[PDB]
DNA sequence: CCCCCCCCCCACCCCCCCCCCCCCCCCCCCCCC
DNA sequence: GGGGGGGGGGGGGGGGGGGGGTTTGGGGGGGGGG
């Protein structure tokens, strides 16, 4: 069969597709309108549309099919027949993109075949390769010297068009056919966004003794960078072969495969199996009415990590180095810093890297790590580039590292910067400069040889300097406590948790690693995001004062505590005295109060004591 | 309006080629400058009828045979030969910008683009400059096209001698600006008394040696590294170290490649940007063996030496050092000789012009002096201390 | 003082070019004045 | 006896076709720790 006979009857009937569905034609409008609002007053949207296969099926199931099996003779005239519906709605081509049910076409890049070339297909996979951006070119416009014309040419390859036709080889024209010189026109000339991305297979769906597969999709103008590197996703397009397989006769080898693509149609992320929240009336009158309590020092903190068995100490230093301290730039702009920074010391098996997970799941602006900043080069550039650490990238956040006894030389001696200074110096290529660094930290740390030993020094059974370890204003040695009670519980709930057997699976049934792409058809203690809209109401609403009688029990506190016997277990000075005025400030905004005040210090400078001193 | 806005890299997308967009980042490079011709001229050696070629592109072919009437009616087919004297040449040059390390999405790898200049607007740029930049934006030949920004306007982000008579008028101007320096630091004033003359300096004669040398040392803490940037911001021609920080070009000088491309050149360390300055050492004591000969250079030579790849050269280092000796151990033994608790050799130390030892005493006294400044400090926001007129 | 670590070094279109063919020019020979 | 015209050889131009254009392991040197 000739397409183009058909293609009228094909664009009618998905025009009584979009009339048979409105929302569509509403969609369009709505974007239309928003494009033109935004143009009257100096963010736009794109003209694509995200249909339903159910939809279509449902309306014509002869052209649903043709949809999914012969994309390539369906699509440009359901796209035709949308442009002429946008065309039609009041004052370019429009796209369509595809959702739900594809049945057999529900793929990842291993189940992905020959026998599905040029079929419309979904691949479930996890984005790697993500090349740079490049503006391809799609029309040319060239005015012409002396005829006055505009002539122009378009462009073609086996990427911008879904079936075959003719390359156009990326030649501007500069003659006329009556030999006029033509000048052409950037702006009035079209470009396209183009990228292409290289989807793994899942490697829980990989059987056993294989490498994961992995395959190439294209993607253009408005869904260029929809993902990154790691990104768990799930595409649809069209799969398609390219290129001459060798069949050229340059190539004496001709065993060759051809190459293939999924040329895409749509990105969906597949983020679920806040960053500011919403505050509605409720939740206002519950934040205050709860700030007028004396207990939400223990009650919001002991709502962190509510599996862990003791540590509240812990969970409330944690929460001032959530509502850490406030900066202060002094005469001449002559800066200290605000910013808490903490370290837990201990075994492994203890709390540190799932209290690390909880305050990383409360947290706002939180970079997960397990630094500073540099000046880097990879396989492809030809040059180099000013890379941001964690710290960098938490300006003003938090940084979480586990495993922190693990960083090499280069990076310790670089955190100096970050503790003292809250920035981060470059020194080679000529970049020299000076990043904005200013974080809150919470790291954890694991003996480098054997079980944890309490009489031994955090900088004995750690190789991490006493000189770096004192950066931290708070600095835990946590330990595997071998009480019965504890681990009573704890083995309870781990016996409870190898107990699970998944909905519908016999007893002693194995589970099957088929599922996810099988399936893929498409005591007052707060909950966690009351928490965040406490902590963010906080940061929003109050930047305390310090006031006198604060001073009083801080200066008492500190020069108790640097002439006690505290001295005898460590040489506490000037950093531990900020570390107050730090940890009472960040009370004041636990209080909401307007000022810091005696009570603000009392309560700091027993749990620095504890954290210190273990009393 | 558009030009008026100011865009990070990612934000210029494909669409907006043709347009005189502005954008903002940081330069992570520049080119030397270079020629690039507008229009070649030829001479024709059969006839001195000069003939022209304009160059609208990265590339051109030269023209061979005159094509002027004064040949091409006599058919006469002279030679043509390039000659620099008549041809316009232009300046170009090529700087790569970067979006601003906080522009970068969580994961992304930050983006950059290729900006062209070209005439009087060549070596406006340098590598570390942040920068706002109107340029077209546009293709090159690489159906995916090369881009980079052709520069158009830039928007850098960054008497006396009568002035000073303002501070020289109201009189104790030694004491008063020695207690200028870092007030948010608590006492020790005879120190910043030192670490003033070492900016101020000596005489150098002929040779006869200038620069003068400041050690600080004993406790870690009580706001030393502070007072050393400090020193680097008050003072000009300052550098901050440490010995083992700067740790890219290094406070110790070598030969290097640009291993990113394939030159080689030589480049100067911390030692040589503070020449006709002053140096500043954190972390001292943990300098190693190339970096105490290079300061031992430094004091014995006023230079930094190079022995590598066919090159023996001396590059000039006149410069002050103010240093800190922070102890072994986390901290010092109160009562004995430093050299129970420090790693330097005394040979060093006995270079430099003073020495401060100092220790960080639990004294109840003491202790609340230096907190009462402390927490003053903190309470207040302003005025470190009364009577000490800082200085900005 | 000895041994181990770790660092270095190395393995499809467009231009140039060549081959083939056709025409034009220049010389020689013969005839005419 | 010299000059024109006819005929044949030799050279130059123009067109057409074709081909080319980074990881992993190992040894030895050099430096640092027990
Ligand atoms: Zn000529």
């Amino acid at each position: 069969f000739a397409p183009d006979a058909v293609f009228g009857d094909r664009v009618r009937r998905f025009q009584e597709f979009l009339d048979t569905f409105t929302s569509y034609r509403d969609s369009v409008r709505s974007i239309q309108v928003y494009n033109s609002n935004n143009a009257a007053n100096y963010n736009i949207l794109p003209h694509r549309i995200i249909i339903s296969l159910d939809d279509l099926r449902e309306f014509d199931r002869s052209f649903w099919s043709g949809i999914l099996v012969e994309p390539a003779y369906f699509i440009p005239p359901a796209e035709k027949a949308l442009t002429d519906l946008a065309d039609s709605m009041d004052d370019h081509p429009w796209k369509l993109s595809f959702k739900g049910s594809f049945g057999a076409h529900a793929l990842s890049p291993r189940t992905l075949t020959a026998q599905h070339l040029n079929k419309l297909v979904s691949v479930e996979g996890i984005v790697t390769k993500t090349s740079l951006v490049r503006p391809k070119l799609i029309r040319s416009v060239h005015y012409a010297a002396k005829t006055g014309r505009f002539h122009y040419r378009d462009y073609t390859d086996a990427t911008t068009t879904l079936t075959t036709r003719i390359p156009t080889p990326a030649i501007y024209p500069t003659e006329d056919t009556e030999g006029n010189k033509l000048t052409t026109e950037y702006g009035y000339s079209t470009f396209i966004d183009h990228q292409r991305i290289t989807v793994q297979e899942m490697p829980e769906m990989a059987p056993a003794g294989q490498l994961p597969r992995s395959i190439d999709v294209i993607l253009d103008d408005d869904l260029v960078d929809k993902t990154k590197p790691g990104d768990r996703v799930n595409v649809v397009g069209v799969f398609k072969s390219l290129g001459a397989g060798g069949m050229n006769q340059s190539n004496s080898n001709t065993l060759i495969g051809f190459k293939t693509l999924i040329l895409g149609n749509t990105v969906y992320p597949l983020h679920a199996r806040a960053a500011r929240q919403m505050l509605t009336d409720f939740d206002i009158r519950n934040i205050n009415k709860l700030s007028k309590k004396k207990d939400i020092f223990d009650i919001l903190s002991q709502s962190l990590a509510p599996s862990i068995y003791g540590h509240d100490h812990i969970k409330k230093a944690i929460l001032l180095m959530l509502m850490g301290g406030v900066e202060k730039n002094l005469e001449n702009g002559s800066h200290l810093r605000g910013d808490i920074n903490i370290l837990m010391v201990g075994d492994p098996s203890t709390a540190k890297s799932q209290l690390l997970r909880f305050v990383l799941n409360t947290a706002s602006l939180a970079i997960a790590t397990t630094l500073t900043a540099a000046v880097t080069t990879d396989r492809e550039t030809g040059e180099r580039r000013l890379e941001a650490g964690a710290m960098v990238l938490a300006d003003r956040g938090v940084v979480c590292i586990d495993e922190f006894d693990k960083m090499t030389d280069v990076d310790r001696v670089a955190i100096h910067e970050v503790m003292e200074q809250q920035t981060v110096t470059i020194a080679k290529a000529g970049i020299h400069t000076t990043l904005n660094a200013r974080c809150s930290v919470i790291a954890a740390a694991n003996p480098v040889f054997g079980q944890y030993d309490v009489n031994r020094d955090p900088h004995q059974n750690i190789a991490l300097p006493d000189s770096l370890l004192s950066r931290f204003d708070l600095l835990f040695v946590v330990t595997d406590d071998i009480n019965e009670i504890r681990d009573r519980s704890i083995s309870e709930h781990v016996l409870r948790t190898h107990r699970y057997l998944p909905p519908g699976y016999l007893e002693g049934e194995p589970v099957r690693e088929r599922l996810n792409l099988s399936l893929a058809v498409g005591p007052k203690l707060v909950t966690i995001p009351f928490l965040r809209k406490y902590v963010q109401y906080a940061k929003e609403r109050v930047i305390p004062q310090l006031t006198q009688e604060a001073i009083n029990v801080i200066v008492k506190n500190y020069t108790d505590l640097r002439n006690d016997d505290n001295t005898k277990k460590s040489p506490i000075t000037a950093r531990t005295l900020e570390t107050l005025i730090r940890l009472a400030t960040a009370h004041a905004k636990v209080r909401l109060s307007k000022t810091v005040n005696k009570v603000d210090a009392k309560v700091a400078a027993n749990l620095l004591r504890f954290a210190l001193l273990g009393e | 309006a558009i030009s008026s806005k100011p865009l990070s890299v990612r934000q210029i997308k494909g669409d907006f080629l043709g347009q005189l967009i502005t954008v903002r980042g940081i330069i992570t490079r520049v080119s030397d400058v270079k020629p690039a011709v507008e229009v070649i001229a030829y001479t024709c050696d059969q006839c001195g009828y000069e003939v022209f070629q304009e160059v609208n592109s990265r590339t051109f072919t030269p023209l061979s045979e005159c094509t002027s009437e004064e040949c091409s009616q006599n058919q006469t087919k002279g030679q043509l030969f390039m000659s620099t004297r008549a041809s316009k040449f232009s300046a170009f040059q090529e700087c790569k910008i970067q979006e601003l390390s906080q522009q970068v999405p969580v994961g992304h790898i930050p983006r950059s683009l290729n900006i062209h200049v070209n005439g009087t607007l060549v070596r406006s740029l340098s590598p570390g400059d942040i920068v706002d930049v109107t340029g077209i934006f546009l293709p090159a030949p690489y159906l995916l096209t090369e881009t980079y920004l052709e520069a158009q306007f830039v928007r850098q982000h960054k008497d006396v001698e009568e002035r000073v008579m303002e501070l020289i008028t109201s009189g104790d101007v030694y004491n008063r600006l020695a207690k200028s320096i870092a007030p948010e630091i608590y006492g020790n004033l005879d120190v910043k008394k030192a670490l003033l003359l070492l900016l101020v300096g000596g005489v150098d004669k002929r040779k006869i040696r200038g620069d003068i040398n400041v050690c600080l040392m004993g406790d870690p803490g009580v706001a030393k590294s502070q007072l050393l940037k400090a020193i680097c911001k008050i003072s000009p021609r300052g550098v901050y170290t440490t010995g083992k920080g700067s740790s890219g070009v290094g406070l110790t000088a070598a030969v290097m490649k640009d291993p990113v491309t394939d030159e080689m050149i030589l480049e100067g360390g911390a030692l040589v940007l503070a020449d006709n300055g002053i140096c500043c050492i954190d972390e001292f004591d943990k300098m190693d063996e190339s970096d105490r000969t290079a300061i031992h250079e430094v004091m014995e030579q006023q230079t930094i030496s190079i022995s590598k790849a066919g090159i023996n050269t001396t590059l000039n280092a006149r410069t002050s050092i103010l240093a800190a000796a922070n102890p072994l151990y986390g901290r010092y033994n109160p009562r004995l000789s430093p050299l129970d608790n420090i790693n330097l050799p005394a040979a060093l130390l006995s270079r430099f012009d003073i020495l401060f030892l100092m220790l960080d005493i639990p004294s109840r006294d003491d202790d609340e002096k230096l907190a009462e400044h402390v927490t003053y400090v903190h309470m207040h926001n302003k005025q470190p201390d009364l009577d000490f007129t800082p200085v900005e």
